[PDB]
């Protein structure tokens, strides 16, 4: 008796998110889906009863498969908003809600028009570390951690400025080795080719 | 309106105790407890419905402790912690199930269970000023903060510009990264980026500040290395425009 | 909350024949609440080895029991079924008659 | 004949003396196949008919979880009724429940039921044609509403008139044996003089299943009700039953009076006369 | 085979 999720999805942004949730050897009645977010506390989604099939609510389209005994949850025109972990859940008599684990989701964002550069941030007059920022790339490149073990990198963003309709990639490098410079230290990377190294 | 859990975060070395106290939304009969691990989901520690007992058969009852007895907050006691114990611990209230059996959770109570209180430091936040050599490529000036050397992941960051905080133009690091990633007993580092306009970097009369909350211990806790208490306090680091 | 006296009935499984292996049972039912003392009887004293049936009720809710134990009748023996209820009293005490 | 599967589960409060009292019986017809007993070791649901040994431990895990279920259901509702009535948790509480579902002569689904009961008195129950509920009190109506949000209504019907018939012919193909005999009444007429007026007549019929049985008295051919007893059909233990109806007599008369034996196990009635 | 479809009150 399991109920048995996904593992790790992500999709661009426009197309449709499916997450799956298989249960055996259970008769349930009643299906709901949560989003809980990094920072803890799901919050409830939808709610669908076996003799029903199909529920949609906004951009939410949820199935439930009595004799298949799988659910089907559906984010369509999915946004990056929309990025976070999803639980399923199944109600079994009398009044256990039993949990599955977490499938999480990622909604890459569409980068309208890459700008790929590695820029150098003015030091802190306070610390001593330097921190080089690579930036503006589209979600195809792929970041990877530095093989020095006194240089530290961080996986890549996503920027809602929301202001101006506009979102950005971004990811951070820094160490206070003197001999360490922004030209080569994202350099464990698949770096798109054209991508800008500044000048002093 | 909300269920309410204490506290946000709580810090306690092995064999110690530690209650969690939680509110339910006003007028659901039915409590739950889950535990909720690193990346699990949920799983149920106990469920009362009114001040009675559902469903306790999970819960290991050599530590953990809850009763209702008003039938309307309950508290989740362990005695004592194990270190592997430390997790989420949600609360959630739910009405009958049917067509309105959504369940309510709280924020959460993050455990933090350790071998001894000697590694907790609180962080050293830093902020760096956007590239000059961006602000002309581009039409836009971002900046960057670090949270680093802090223990354990007990931090919250945010971005105020003008004494506001903001939101848009942010990303914070999902996760933290640790400083030695073999070590065991390893002390963490964070980082973020606020990105806003040019001409609005460029106004000098514009103040930007970014701050880390760090949840560290209470005052029962008791410090006896002499190097300053890593308690409950706040980290900021700040920059004005530069015209 | 509603309570039901109960209907006593002695009587033997196989019609009874003097120094032949029978069975005595007592038939407790219409019954409410549950709890009840159900004793059978040799001459006066208890008999020790009195198994029973299972709880189930009728469709009014009354619940209904089958006291039994192994016997053999002989002409100067007398079985009787004692039962103790919460709406008796002075506990109620029925004697096994034969063509009844 | 028709047949049926019924299902009989009680649960009754102790005070200070921990859990709640459970116990669950299941009947097919008249023969009982199935128990559970919270007092007792195994803490599983036990077989009372060879047939049903015949399963296998998919099953019997099966009805042990099930019937679990029922029991920690009753063991909240009982604290949820002392709720609804405003008692206090010192007297002893009483919740029976009943469902089963019933066939014809051709094995299809005839009828089903569904019903609670708190104290010995109706509390809920689904009405006759499985889709609504008839709440007994003012706080019955606050379960019925519950359940009504929860469309159990519809999912108890889904087992009443699917599963349970199923199941219920599958009991009685496996049992062909026991389930479906017909064990016909050895019937005879005793005489007992009381005074030197009267003279009791009993009418017996002993050793018969099922135990749907008719006895009748008629005196001078139309029916005599007047003076009559009838005790209630009373089980044998060897699966068999028993019952007897008497008519007091004037003496000399006894020929007028005659009863009428009417069985599924009987092509047609016996009557006997006094001899 | 009873049911499976139990709920509280």
């Amino acid at each position: 008796k399991i109920e048995q999720n996904s593992e790790a999805l992500n999709i661009q942004e426009g197309k449709t998110a499916t997450l799956t949730c298989n249960y055996t050897n259970y008769s349930p009645a009643y299906l709901q889906w949560y989003r809980q977010d990094p920072g803890r506390g799901p919050v409830f989604l939808l709610l669908i009863r076996e003799n029903e099939k199909e529920k949609r609510k906004e951009r939410l389209k949820v199935t439930f498969d009595t004799t298949l005994k799988q659910s089907l949850f559906h984010i369509t025109a999915s946004q990056p908003a929309d990025s976070a972990t999803y639980l399923c859940a199944l109600d079994i008599y009398p009044h256990d809600m039993r949990f599955g684990a977490g499938t999480r989701l990622t909604v890459k964002p569409n980068i309208q028009n890459p700008d790929p550069a590695v820029y150098q941030l003015r030091d802190s007059k306070s610390s001593d570390k330097s921190v080089c920022l690579f930036t503006d790339f589209d979600s195809q490149t792929n970041v990877s951690q530095s093989k020095d073990s006194d240089v530290y990198i961080t996986d890549k963003c996503v920027l809602d400025m929301r202001s101006m309709d506009f979102k950005s990639n971004s990811a951070v490098a820094w160490s206070n080795k003197s001999d360490f410079a922004c030209a080569n230290a994202f350099n464990n990377s698949i770096i798109p080719e054209d991508t800008f190294f500044p000048s002093p | 309106a909300g269920v309410a859990q204490s506290p946000r975060y709580k810090i306690i070395e092995k064999r110690q105790s530690v209650a969690f106290w939680c509110n339910p939304i006003s007028g659901h009969a039915t409590l739950y407890w889950y535990q909720q691990i690193l990346g699990q989901g949920p799983k149920l520690l106990i469920q009362f419905q009114n001040n009675g007992v559902v469903d306790d058969s999970q819960l290991p009852k050599d530590r953990f402790s809850a009763e209702r007895l008003k039938g309307v907050d309950s508290t989740l006691k362990i005695q004592p912690a194990k270190l592997e114990d430390s997790a989420v611990y949600l609360c959630a209230s739910s009405l009958d199930p049917g067509d309105t059996g959504e369940l309510f959770f709280g924020e959460g109570s993050r455990l933090t269970v350790l071998e001894d209180l000697k590694n907790v430091f609180p962080p050293e936040v830093a902020v760096f000023e956007p590239s000059e050599a961006e602000i002309s490529h581009t039409q836009k000036a971002t900046l960057v903060c670090l949270a680093t050397g802090f223990y354990p992941d007990h931090v919250e960051l945010s971005w105020w510009v003008n004494g506001k905080e903001v939101h848009s133009g942010v990303c914070t690091d999902p996760q933290p990264l640790k400083e030695q990633p073999a070590l065991n007993d390893s002390r963490y580092a964070l980082s973020s980026r606020l990105r806003v306009s040019a001409t609005f970097w460029q106004n000098p009369r514009n103040h930007f500040r970014c701050q880390v909350q760090f949840y560290g211990l209470s005052e029962n806790d008791e410090w006896t290395q002499d190097r300053a208490k890593p308690v409950t306090q706040i980290v900021s680091a700040e920059a004005w425009g530069r015209a | 909350m509603i309570q039901r006296t109960p209907k006593i009935q002695v009587y033997s499984r196989h019609p009874a024949e003097n120094g032949k292996s029978n069975f005595l049972n007592c038939y407790v039912s219409g019954f409410h609440p549950s709890d009840i003392e159900v004793d059978l009887l040799k001459n006066g004293e208890r008999i020790e080895k009195v198994e029973h049936s299972d709880l189930s009720f009728s469709k009014d809710w009354s619940f209904y029991l089958l006291y039994y134990t192994e016997f053999t009748p002989t002409e100067k023996d007398e079985y009787a079924c004692r039962v103790n209820h919460v709406t008796l009293s002075q506990p109620k005490i029925v004697k096994w008659d034969r063509d009844m | 004949g028709s047949h049926s599967m019924r299902y009989f589960f009680t649960s009754v409060s102790r005070p200070g003396r921990g859990e709640p009292r459970f116990i669950a019986v299941g009947y097919v017809d008249d023969t009982q196949f199935v128990r559970f007993d919270s007092d007792a070791a195994s803490q599983r649901m036990e077989p009372r008919a060879p047939w049903i040994e015949q399963e296998g431990p998919e099953y019997w895990d099966g009805e042990t979880r099930k019937v679990k279920a029922h029991s920690q259901t009753h063991r909240v509702d009982l604290g949820t009724l002392r709720g609804y009535y405003n008692q206090s948790e010192a007297g002893s509480h009483t919740v029976q429940r009943m469902y089963g579902c019933d066939v014809g002569s051709d094995w299809r689904f005839l009828r089903g039921y569904h019903q609670y009961a708190y104290d010995g008195k109706d509390y809920i129950a689904l009405k006759e044609d499985l889709r609504s509920w008839t709440a007994a009190d003012m706080a019955a109506q606050t379960t019925k509403h519950k359940w009504e949000a929860a469309h159990v209504a519809e999912q108890l019907r889904a087992y009443l008139e699917g599963t349970c018939v199923e199941w219920l012919r599958r009991y009685l193909e496996n049992g062909k044996e026991t389930l479906q005999r017909t064990d016909a009444p050895k019937t005879h007429m005793t005489h007992h003089a009381v005074s030197d007026h009267e003279a009791t007549l009993r009418c017996w019929a002993l050793s018969f299943y099922p135990a749907e049985i008719t006895l009748t008295w008629q005196r001078d051919g139309e029916d005599q009700t007047q003076d009559t007893e009838l005790v209630e059909t009373r089980p044998a233990g060897d699966g068999t039953f028993q019952k007897w109806a008497a008519v007091v007599v004037p003496s000399g008369q006894e020929q007028r009076y005659t009863c009428h034996v009417q069985h599924e196990g009987l092509p047609k009635p016996l009557t006997l006369r006094w001899e | 085979h009873m049911t499976e479809v139990v709920r509280h009150c």
